[PDB]
């Protein structure tokens, strides 16, 4: 309702898949994390691409 | 009542005019 034409489509997916991101990264660490189980982010971050 | 709907302005294509609404 904001913008117009491949902008209110290609901005709204780029905050929508950049906060789905940032969030999923978050609780998939958060869960291995209070266990004390250390993975590096790189190997959550390509399942969650 | 026509008239009226004369004012009313579409903007497709208009880059800057999106920049300017996107800022």
């Amino acid at each position: 309702r904001i913008l117009g034409i491949p902008w209110g489509f290609l901005i709204g997916a780029e905050l929508t898949i950049v906060q789905s991101r940032i969030s999923l990264v978050n609780k998939i660490q958060k869960v291995y994390r209070s266990q004390g189980v250390q993975i590096h982010n790189r190997h959550i971050e390509i399942i969650v691409r | 009542v026509d008239e009226l709907i004369c004012r009313i302005k579409l903007h497709e294509g208009d880059t800057e005019f999106w920049k300017r609404r996107f800022l």
